[PDB]
C-alpha cells in the first residue's frame, strides 16, 4: 500500500499510521450475509488479520511484505493515521500481489487438509503417511516456485486430490 | 490591479467525493506588463499546485487573471489560511489576499420538512417547504430527491442570521399535486460540518 | 471617489404615513478638498430638496459624505429616474449615478402560512413560517403580529429568484410552544405594490 507521499512528494497529508489486511472467515460463518449484509459485518471478530503495519520509523512512500500463500477472494483492510478531527487516510493505490490461478482455492485446501491428515498419528500406516508427505511437498514446491508453471501445480494437485481418502 | 480571493462551495468541502477550490481573481490587471505570477500558501506552507484559468472570452477593456487552488477538505475544515499572493512587474510590491472557515462554535441544523399551504392545495402545484435552523457557520447545502431521484425544480433561500447568533434558510421544492396526492416520497438532504457524515435527510409525504 | 446611490426601503414606498429616501452615499472622498456638491435630478427636473446627512461617528481614514433625497411614493413607482450628480473640486468631471424601480409586469404575492413542523413539536418552542411567492418585483416587506400586537422575535429571508422569474421568500417567526398550543392568532402581513392598498394579511393558528 502507498502514502499520499508516493503521489505528491511535497503533501500536507499524514501518513497511515497503522494499517491491518485481513480475509474473511469463509469457514465459520456464511458468505452470503456479507454480500446481503455488508455493514454488519465490519468487526475484525468477522474477519482473520493476515498481515499488521505500524509504522515505527521515519515516512516511506509505500509498505510492502510477504503473504502465505492465501486465498481468500474476499478481503477487509483499514487503515489509521490517528491525527485527530480530520485526518483522513490518503492511500493512491492498495496492491495485493500474487499469480493467476483457477481454482486456487480448490488447490490449498489440498495441501491444508493433507497436514491435518499426517497429524493424526494412528490413522493409517508409515507407508501411506510418507506417500502422503511426497505428494504434498510435490505440490508446496511447485507452488514456491521461481517460476510459475500452472500446470506442474495442477499436476501435483490432481495427485493430491484423489489421494486423500478419509475415514 | 485589485485581487479577489474566494471561498469553495460549501457542498464541495462537506463531500469527498468532491473537490473544493479556492479561487483568487485578478482584476484591472496591467496591459503593458501583463505577466502575473501567483504564490499560494496555506499557512505559510507554500504549496505548487495551483492551477492558471484560461483567459476566458472577455471582449475588450480589462485582464481578468484567475488562479484555482485545489484545497484538501480537512484543511479547510480545520481552518487554515489559504493566501494568494498575487505579483505583476507594474505593482511596486505584491498583493496578498488571505481567506479561511468562519471562526466559531459549530452547530448542529435542525431539519424540518413542512408541507404544502391549505390555501396551495386548490392550485394545480404545490411548494414543499423544508426548515433549517439553529446551525453555524452559514456554509451549508440542502438537496431535494423524489423516491431517490435528484430532483429538479427547487430554489433555496440564503443562510439568514438568526436572533440567537445561528443561520437559517428554507428550500422551496415545486412540484405538481399529481405527485403530492398519489403519494410520493421527497427528502430534504441538508448537509453541514456539524452533521453525521455532514449529512442528514427529512423525509416529507402526505397524511 | 466613488458613488453609491441606494432605493428606497420597500415598507416607506408602499405606505403613505412613511416618508421614503433616495440615498446617495460617497466614499473615499478626497482629504485635501473634501468639498462636494450634489446635485439631485428626476428625469432631468433638477430638484434642490434635498439634505446632506452630518458626518457620523465613522472611524477616520476616509470620508464618507451622504447625501439623503425625500421622494414622492408615486414618482418611485411610477419609475422616475433619481440621478445624483457628486461633485467634488479633486474630482475632474462630477460623477452621475442612476436608480429606478425594476422594470416589468408586477405579480400578485400569494401569501401561505404554515405551521410548525411535527418534529418541531417536541422542541420548546416553534417556529411559525409565512411563504410568500410569485411576485414581482423584489420589492417588498413582511411582518408577524400575534393577536394585533406587532412580534418581536422573527425575521424574514431575502427575496429569492423563482424558476418562472417572480421572486419568493419565508419569514420565521420565533415562538414559545406554549403560546401556539393555547391558541393564540399570528399574523402575516406582506406588503407589495400590487396589493389592495399595497397591503394584504393570512392568519395562522393552531388546528
Amino acid at each position: 500500500f502507498f502514502n499520499d507521499s508516493a503521489r505528491n512528494p511535497e503533501t500536507t497529508n499524514k501518513p497511515i499510521q497503522e494499517a491491518s489486511l485481513q480475509i474473511f472467515n469463509i469457514k465459520d460463518y456464511n458468505l452470503d450475509n456479507l454480500l446481503e449484509n455488508p455493514n454488519k459485518f465490519d468487526d475484525e471478530k468477522y474477519w482473520i488479520t493476515v498481515d499488521t503495519y505500524s509504522a515505527q520509523g521515519e515516512r516511506a512512500t509505500a509498505f510492502s511484505n510477504t503473504l502465505n500463500n492465501i486465498t481468500s477472494k474476499y478481503w477487509r483492510v483499514v487503515f489509521d493515521t490517528k491525527g485527530d478531527r480530520y485526518s483522513s487516510p490518503v492511500v493512491p493505490e492498495l496492491q495485493i500481489l500474487g499469480y493467476p490461478l483457477p481454482n486456487a482455492d480448490t488447490i490449498m485446501k489440498t495441501v491444508t487438509t493433507a497436514k491435518e491428515l499426517s497429524q493424526q498419528k494412528d490413522k493409517f500406516s508409515q507407508k501411506m503417511l510418507d506417500e502422503l508427505k511426497i505428494k504434498e511437498m510435490a505440490l508446496e514446491t511447485s507452488l514456491n516456485s521461481k517460476i510459475f508453471d500452472v500446470t506442474a501445480i495442477n499436476a501435483n494437485a490432481g495427485v493430491l486430490k484423489d489421494c486423500i481418502e478419509k475415514r | 490591479p485589485s485581487v479577489f480571493l474566494f471561498p469553495p462551495k460549501p457542498k464541495d468541502t462537506l463531500m469527498i467525493s468532491r473537490t473544493p477550490e479556492v479561487t483568487c481573481v485578478v482584476v484591472d490587471v496591467s496591459h503593458e506588463d501583463p505577466e502575473v505570477k501567483f504564490n499560494w500558501y496555506v499557512d505559510g506552507v507554500e504549496v505548487h499546485n495551483a492551477k492558471t484559468k484560461p483567459r476566458e472570452e472577455q471582449y475588450n477593456s480589462t485582464y481578468r487573471v484567475v488562479s484555482v487552488l485545489t484545497v484538501l477538505h480537512q484543511d479547510w475544515l480545520n481552518g487554515k489560511e489559504y493566501k494568494c499572493k498575487v505579483s505583476n512587474k507594474a505593482l511596486p510590491a505584491p498583493i496578498e489576499k488571505t481567506i479561511s472557515k468562519a471562526k466559531g462554535q459549530p452547530r448542529e441544523p435542525q431539519v424540518y420538512t413542512l408541507p404544502p399551504s391549505r390555501e396551495e392545495m386548490t392550485k394545480n402545484q404545490v411548494s414543499l417547504t423544508c426548515l433549517v435552523k439553529g446551525f453555524y457557520p452559514s456554509d451549508i447545502a440542502v438537496e431535494w430527491r423524489s423516491n431517490g431521484q435528484p430532483e429538479n425544480n427547487y430554489k433555496t433561500t440564503p443562510p439568514v442570521l438568526d436572533s440567537d447568533g445561528s443561520f437559517f434558510l428554507y428550500s422551496k421544492l415545486t412540484v405538481d399535486k399529481s405527485r403530492w396526492q398519489q403519494g410520493n416520497v421527497f427528502s430534504c438532504s441538508v448537509m453541514h460540518e456539524a452533521l453525521h457524515n455532514h449529512y442528514t435527510q427529512k423525509s416529507l409525504s402526505l397524511s
